[PDB]
């Protein structure tokens, strides 16, 4: 019965390619 | 800090402020600084600045004390990584062309977490080897290597808002009975042992997240930011909010 995290408001950081 | 010596490191500041300083800087194309990662130990932020908008790569320093970014080559510092980006972007939006330096006078902003583990590791030097005066703080010139490690990993042991035996019930009952304020939370370990739960109250019902650690030592949230510690964990998401219904605000006892 764990809430799941809100997939929307995660802070996003930046990746290479 | 192998870093306090570069005029564009900023030390310990938050993504917002980090901002302002880009912004008050000119936005130009390649500008940067550099900022300490608050999610692992040694690392750091690569804040860049392409199209006028930003753009944030994590540095997490490697196991043989290098430093990368996520699936870039390693550098022996942060000094190296942007002389290298400087001519090669090799994965940025581009090189770092102008180094976005700290205003006169300003110096790098003190981390909360390093400054709370220059407090441990000199008590647990005092509390074993009953050291006073400048004979303990020698001692800890030389009893700093893997005690700094341990106490950073073990931080949150000592922490209030940590509760050591703990199941879902017993959490849930004491967490309605104080307050009831937003945000009042507090974390304790599971069964499956490299696992831990995030119990908080917001506006009517106590919430649970589960927290699991992959090997490499990191812990996170499912599909969630990973940390290094459990400390940095809490602490990331008082003001980030980060997926959570609400950010962490207030702890329970000890
Ligand atoms: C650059 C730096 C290091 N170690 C950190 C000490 O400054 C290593 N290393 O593996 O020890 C290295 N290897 O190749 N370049 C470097």
């Amino acid at each position: 019965l764990y809430n799941e995290l809100n997939l929307g408001r995660r802070e996003e950081y930046d990746v290479l390619d | 800090d192998p870093a306090a010596h570069l005029p564009f490191f900023y030390g310990s500041i938050s993504r917002a402020e980090a901002e302002e300083h880009l912004k008050l800087a000119g936005m130009a194309d390649g500008l940067f600084l550099l900022r300490q990662c608050l999610r692992s130990l040694g690392g750091y932020v690569l804040s860049l600045v392409h199209d006028v908008r930003f753009h944030h790569f994590p540095i997490e320093r490697q196991l043989n004390g290098t430093y990368a970014i996520a699936g870039g080559k390693a550098h022996c510092g942060p000094a190296e990584l942007c002389e290298f980006y400087s001519r090669d972007p090799d994965g940025l939006p581009c090189n770092l062309r102008k180094p976005c330096n700290r205003p006169s006078g300003l110096e790098p902003q003190p981390g909360v977490f390093d400054s709370l583990r220059d407090a441990m590791v000199r008590d647990y030097v005092r509390q074993t080897w009953k050291l006073e005066g400048e004979a303990l703080e020698q001692a800890i010139i030389s009893q700093a290597p893997q005690v700094e490690k341990l106490i950073a990993t073990t931080a949150h042991e000592r922490m209030p808002w940590y509760h050591s035996s703990l199941t879902r019930e017993e959490a849930e009952r004491k967490l309605y009975s104080g307050a009831q304020t937003d945000g009042k939370f507090l974390l304790r370990p599971r069964k499956e042992q490299g696992t831990y739960a995030l119990s908080l109250i917001y506006g009517k019902t106590v919430y649970h997240y589960l927290i699991s650690q992959d090997k490499a030592g990191k812990y996170c949230i499912p599909e969630g930011t990973k940390f290094d510690t459990l400390w940095q964990l809490v602490e990331y998401l008082k003001l980030k909010a980060d997926g959570l219904i609400y950010c962490l605000k207030e702890a329970c006892p000890n």
